[PDB]
């Protein structure tokens, strides 16, 4: 919403580094948002860059931010299959347990999109099982629908 | 031949008239354009899919009707753009010299065979097959200044009233309407229509059936019943035709016996067949026509006639209605006619001038006044013959060739009368040995100058098809200019010069004119001293020569290349960038304080501003707009201040400001194809279904490793868009099922209320216009009115979208471009200063060798040429060295003489740099023709020493010192004169300012300063070439 | 099929008119449009 606010926008959703180490240093806005809701944490989680989601961190970004349909950079990150950017959000506070709008957790992402290593981080961190979204379902329903034995055992 | 002629005038005369016969028919005929045509021949498929994201467009269009192309002839490359404004353009360019009609049809027959296999709502919308172009007549701009009428008003008015009478006018190939004619528009309420249990499926069933044409028969029809009386054709259901019917459509009927119509449910009005462009003339609403010229037609007759049909308008417009004129090349172009004619007349004036100073008598100032004008009409006969037009190009190549022209007349003359003035023969049997002494060096200069010159209409591709003009039109000129120099002059010097006694050289005359003669004797004396001491001195001379040749190296090197220089063709244009993503308003907000800033801080230059909000280059979308600005009359625009360049410049200085948006000027480049020397046109394509994420990646990297490297590239950037966040919703399958709601009525429901559908077509005072539904705008605004949008269930429930959907935030790609049937990405970029584009290409690919797995790369436009139709400018040169070597050889029967000749071509050559690099020029094809006639021209003066000078030692056994000396001293005035009027002549284009200044002061700075060291030095310079050459073999 | 001669006119035989412009060496152009739905346009060039 401001200069350096949207030049960190853009730093984050880019994975320029570099710039965004300079706006860190000069109070670029880490709680900048753009017309849907997304932060820099939110953009720097949908394209996975790691590095940036922690250097936001440390600057006080607010992990649990939700866009204009309720969704966090957590649910970004485990829907787009970045692993440690997940691990790292959890360090940080992150809502394991989220629901967007919908009633959509990071589990029914991580699920859908078969990422075996993200769901069982989730599970780790508390993560709901039995969570149900607008549609009552849960991810396990997801995993018999999309025919994924192995995560579904896992989800037992 | 000319002995021929000598004895028969007459004969002479008649073939002359012939010529001036031909030439007027020709100058009646000719086709008048700024530009002949140029880029290659290529074809645009064009098409739409309303409410249409780029991926839709790209997967279920753009990817069918790529797979189709096949066997169609002589294709070059194809590419192709797929756009969230749900539009598809796929470009198909072909061959140089290629049949643009065929290519057209054949291209045209293979999208028909694919038809069938694109959406239904493709299928009915079309797809235009178009051959492209980029250059109008004139844009016709419509307005209204009362407030009475909107945009979409104005352009039904121009539809309906005006397009077809332009269209059927002399001389116009096509016109096209900026906006559309009215369409029935259907403004739906989500509301209103889950009130009464309805859905836009309902509404769109009601129109199909309400609105239509139905077949019957007739009355007494064959075959009949025998004695029936009367045969009559049977009329049922037609079209409806107004806003009124549209509103009472039945809908439903309740069961208290009321009717749902459809104006309940809706709001109905003529409006726009859409909404994407926002145009706007000095803030006023406006449409308007661009209009093209017909092939062979003549700009400005079709010019005037366009006017003339819309002044014949004018009383029957509505109140307010007013035509303006924001772009029309025909004021330029009458210039620059005007301005040739004007140099072409003061030559043959200088020319006058110049015969009568040194020959002091009217007969022998009368030769040349005859002959250049049968040469220039000739010329004109040849260029028809060949199909070609007068334009830019051609009628420069003509004054190009004034210095040849000029020359030919002038050689004949003076020789003729330095025969008479030394040996006292009468003016027939002078013009007898005076022709006998030149009529081979002639023959053989003719043959010089052709391979000079043949070798350019021989280059590939766009500058190829830009040198031919020239190429062509030189060559021609030539030929004529030695025929009329065989034929005509020869039999004109026979019978209109008066005899000179032997040894007069009007020394004794008095007054100004007998000083002139003895000044000039003498100096021609001080002239031969000077040759003499150089020729005791050759080995300096020498090194001088390795200097100049050198300091030519050197210049050439490091003087910038362009193509064609631009010029203050009275507009210019100003592009607006918001960030993606930003609204329509918000782009309209900017495009107004541009027009403020130009009607207000630029008010004394600006007739106009032509605000397009909507419209890109290389994107459309809300967040695009242009400023297209027109300029009051060169005349009321004096000084480089006023001018389009310094314009130009302080608008984007003042602009700069401007928040978040890049708004910047720019002048407009003679022919946009050519794009720009130093320029390169790039594609990085994904061979190996990588997918759109993985080919930004790529990009992306590639983009970080050239900026890396500002020594070799500069400006190295994507010509498209990047992603942009876009909202997903899914359809729950087993919701919709459960609820007994069908997915077609969801679709249909969600495509039609947000993205609009295209229903029939309705008859509007008589033309077919279509009719659509939307919802009305405040209902399909954001996320929350999903919701507000219900679907009726088979249990006749009314279910609302939240129930069986969910949504989420995401990026997608608002423009999906293709290459060659690959998904590619356009990069655009440029060499850097000192550096080659081919240097800066090399470069490019190393880069791109470093890509990851499966992305390739290739070169398109300007580039792909390029690495191609310019790999042949030294073979061609070396023919041109060759065969000018070879004729030289044979001219003079020797194979070293012709060395003392070529030596000359740095002479000319070093002049034309120093010019042009001291007035701040570029290498560019005016400097570059001219290089050709300057080196054409004192090549001829160096032929007609050297031929005398070995004429001399052949014949009267004279030294090699005593013939050298001689030749040169009876070369001096002819060569002087020549360089004297054509100096003179070319001024007037060296200062010229204001229209066509930059074409003039091209092709003039490098004439004038070859031309000067070309005379100055060759006078000095070929004696030497000749001495040492003579000596050395 | 079905379409009267006003109704094929304006809704074939002029739409098609007005695309028929600018086509090299076209001295005239007709056309009529029938009762029984029929259009027919017929565009004669210059000699040669
Ligand atoms: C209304 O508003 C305008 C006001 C002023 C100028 C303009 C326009 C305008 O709408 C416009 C165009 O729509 C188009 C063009 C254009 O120059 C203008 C204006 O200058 C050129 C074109 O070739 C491209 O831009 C493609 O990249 C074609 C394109 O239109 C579409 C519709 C065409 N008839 C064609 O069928 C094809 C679909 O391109
Ligand atoms: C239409 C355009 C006319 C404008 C031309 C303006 C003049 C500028 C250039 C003139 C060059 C002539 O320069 C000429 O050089 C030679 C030697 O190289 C001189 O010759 C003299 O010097 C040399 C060497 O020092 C001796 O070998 C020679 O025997 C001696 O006579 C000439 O005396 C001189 O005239
Ligand atoms: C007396 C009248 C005047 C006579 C003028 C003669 C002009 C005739 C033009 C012929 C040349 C056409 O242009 C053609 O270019 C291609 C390259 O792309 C050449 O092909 C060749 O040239 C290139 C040089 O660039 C080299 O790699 C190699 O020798 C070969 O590829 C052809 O050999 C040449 O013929
Ligand atoms: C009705 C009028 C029709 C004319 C249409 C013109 C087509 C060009 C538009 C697309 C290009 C968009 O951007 C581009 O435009 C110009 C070329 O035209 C470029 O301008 C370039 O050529 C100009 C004209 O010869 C020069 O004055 C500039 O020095 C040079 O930069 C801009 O640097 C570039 O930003
Ligand atoms: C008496 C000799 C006449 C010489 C004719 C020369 C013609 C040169 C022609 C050059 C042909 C390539
Ligand atoms: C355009 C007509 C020019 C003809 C001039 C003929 C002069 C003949 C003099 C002998
Ligand atoms: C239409 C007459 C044009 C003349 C240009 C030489």
């Amino acid at each position: 919403g401001s200069d350096l606010g949207k030049k960190l926008l853009e730093a984050a959703r880019a994975g320029r580094d570099d710039e965004v180490r300079i706006l860190m240093a000069n109070g670029a806005d880490v709680n900048a948002a753009d017309v849907v809701g997304w932060t820099p944490l939110h953009l720097a989680a949908y394209w996975g860059h790691l590095e940036i989601v922690e250097v936001l961190l440390k600057n006080g970004a607010d992990v649990n931010a939700y866009d204009t349909l309720g969704s966090t950079p957590l649910h970004l990150a485990a829907h787009f299959g970045h692993l440690e950017i997940v691990e790292v959000l959890l360090k940080n506070g992150a809502d394991v347990n989220a629901k967007d709008d919908n009633g959509i957790t990071p589990l029914h992402l991580a699920a859908n999109r078969g990422h075996l290593e993200i769901v069982e981080v989730l599970l780790k961190y508390g993560a709901d099982v039995n969570a149900q979204d607008k549609f009552g379902k849960t991810a396990f329903d997801i995993s018999i629908n999309n025919g994924n034995e192995d995560l579904a055992e896992i989800l037992q | 031949m000319p002995n021929f002629f000598i004895d028969r005038p007459i004969f002479a005369w008649v073939i002359a008239i012939i010529i001036m016969l031909a030439g007027g028919l020709a100058i009646l005929k000719l086709p008048v354009a700024q530009y002949p045509t140029i880029a290659p021949p290529a074809v645009t498929i064009s098409a739409s899919y309303p409410g249409a994201d780029a991926k839709t467009v790209q997967d279920t269009v753009t990817q069918v009707i790529e797979q189709n192309m096949n066997g169609i002839d002589n294709l070059m490359y194809m590419s192709s753009n797929s756009d969230s404004t749900g539009t598809v353009q796929i470009t198909l360019t072909f061959e140089s010299g290629t049949d643009a009609d065929i290519a057209q049809v054949q291209v045209q027959n293979k999208l028909q065979l694919a038809m069938p296999l694109l959406p239904q709502e493709v299928q009915q919308q079309g797809v235009s097959v178009e051959k492209s172009s980029s250059s109008f007549l004139m844009v016709v701009g419509v307005i209204n200044t009362d407030g009475t009428m909107t945009q979409e008003d104005i352009s039904d008015y121009v539809a309906a009233n005006m397009k077809d009478a332009i269209s059927r006018t002399s001389g116009v190939g096509d016109v096209q309407l900026f906006g559309s004619q009215y369409a029935m528009r259907i403004w739906m309420n989500p509301n209103e229509l889950n009130k009464f249990q309805l859905t836009p499926v309902d509404v769109i069933t009601a129109i199909k059936a309400q609105n239509a044409q139905v077949a019957a028969g007739q009355l007494g029809g064959t075959p009949p019943v025998k004695g029936q009386q009367l045969n009559a054709s049977i009329i049922a259901q037609t079209r409806l035709t107004s806003t009124e019917e549209f509103g009472k459509i039945l809908l439903k009927v309740n069961q208290d016996g009321s009717r749902v119509l459809l104006r309940d449910v809706a709001k109905i009005e003529l409006g726009g067949e859409n909404y994407d462009i926002i145009a706007e003339f000095n803030g006023q609403p406006a449409s308007g026509l661009g209009i093209k010229l017909a092939t062979g037609a003549n700009a400005l007759d079709t010019a005037a006639a366009i006017r003339a049909e819309l002044a014949k308008m004018e009383p029957f417009f509505p109140s307010g209605l007013k035509i303006v004129y924001p772009y029309d090349t025909t004021p330029f172009v009458k210039i620059s006619i005007h301005e040739v004619v004007k140099t072409l007349v003061e030559a043959i004036i200088l020319v006058f001038l110049v015969m009568y100073l040194f020959l002091q008598n009217f007969r022998a100032t009368l030769i040349p006044t005859i002959a250049v004008p049968v040469v220039l009409l000739g010329t004109f006969a040849v260029l028809a013959a060949f199909g070609f037009s007068i334009n830019t190009l051609t009628m420069f190549g003509m004054v190009l060739a004034i210095g040849l022209l000029v020359d030919d007349a002038i050689v004949v003359v003076e020789n003729v009368e330095r025969v008479m003035a030394e040996e006292g023969l009468p003016p027939k049997e002078a013009t007898r040995k005076s022709m006998g002494q030149i009529q081979g060096a002639l023959v053989g200069i003719a043959m010089v100058l052709s391979a000079v010159f043949v070798p350019m209409a021989f280059f590939g591709g766009s500058t190829g098809a830009i040198y031919r003009q020239f190429s062509i039109t030189i060559v021609s000129a030539m030929a004529l200019s030695v025929l009329v120099a065989l034929i005509l002059t020869p039999a004109l010097c026979a019978t209109m010069l008066k005899p000179i006694a032997k040894g007069d050289h009007g020394e004794g005359k008095k007054g100004f004119f007998g000083w002139f003669n003895r000044m000039f004797e003498k100096s021609t004396h001080h002239y031969t001293d000077s040759v003499g001491g150089i020729l005791r001195s050759t080995g300096r001379y020498l090194v001088l020569y390795l200097i100049i040749v050198v300091g030519m190296a050197y210049l050439f090197v490091r003087l910038p290349s362009s193509f064609l220089p631009d010029e203050d063709q009275g507009v210019f244009m100003t592009m607006v960038q918001l960030p993606a993503g930003a609204t329509q308003e918000r782009t309209q907000k900017v495009l107004n304080e541009v027009t403020h800033y130009y009607l207000t801080k630029e008010k004394n230059n600006v007739e106009s501003v032509f605000a397009v909000n909507g419209f890109g280059f290389a994107g459309r979308g809300q967040n695009t707009g242009i400023a297209f600005v027109s300029l009051k009359d060169w005349a009321d625009r004096p000084g480089e201040e006023n001018k389009v360049e310094a314009i130009t410049m302080r608008a984007t200085r003042a602009f700069s400001q401007i928040k978040d948006a890049m708004v910047f000027a720019f002048n407009l480049p003679a022919i946009v194809e050519l794009g720009t020397a130093t320029g390169f046109d790039f594609e990085l394509i994904d061979q190996a279904g990588l997918g759109h994420e993985k080919l930004t990646q790529a990009r992306n990297q590639l983009l970080a490793e050239a900026a890396k490297h500002p020594d070799m590239l500069t400006s190295v950037r994507p010509n498209g868009l990047e992603d942009t966040p876009q909202f997903k919703i899914d359809i729950d399958q087993e919701k919709a099922q459960a609820l007994g709601v069908s997915i077609n009525d969801i679709n249909t429901t969600l495509g039609a209320a947000w993205g609009g559908s295209y229903v029939n077509d309705f008859i509007d005072r008589g033309r077919v216009k279509k009719v659509y539904v939307m919802s009305e705008a405040k209902y399909r605004m954001l996320p929350d009115d999903i919701g507000d949008w219900y679907v009726r269930a088979a249990d006749g429930q009314m279910v609302p979208f939240s129930a069986f959907s969910s949504s989420r935030w995401e990026y997608g790609s608002p423009r999906l471009e293709r290459y060659n049937g690959l998904p590619s990405m356009e990069i655009l970029g440029q060499a850097a200063p000192g550096k080659s584009t081919g240097e800066a290409m090399e470069l490019m690919e190393q880069l791109a060798s470093k890509l990851p797995t499966g992305v390739g790369y290739d070169w398109t436009g300007m580039s792909y040429q390029e690495r191609l139709s310019g790999n042949q400018a030294p073979s061609l040169y070396a023919i041109s060295l060759i065969v000018v070597f070879l004729c030289l050889a044979a001219l003079y029967e020797s194979w070293s003489i012709p060395f003392s000749v070529m030596l000359v071509v740095p002479l000319g050559v070093i002049g034309a740099l120093l010019a042009a690099t001291f007035r701040g020029l570029t290498n560019d094809v005016y400097f570059q023709v001219g290089l050709l006639t300057t080196i054409g021209l004192s090549a001829k003066n160096a032929i007609l020493i050297v031929e005398f000078a070995k004429d001399l030692m052949d014949k009267e056994g004279k030294g090699l010192i005593e013939a050298t000396l001689d030749a040169v001293r009876m070369r001096l005035r002819p060569i002087l004169m020549t360089s004297l009027a054509f100096i003179l002549g070319v001024m007037p284009l060296v200062i010229s300012t204001g229209a066509g200044s930059g074409a003039q002061n091209a092709v003039g700075t490098g004439v004038m300063g070859g031309m000067v060291t070309a005379t100055v030095l060759a006078i000095f310079f070929v004696p030497v070439f000749f001495v040492v050459v003579r000596r050395r073999f």
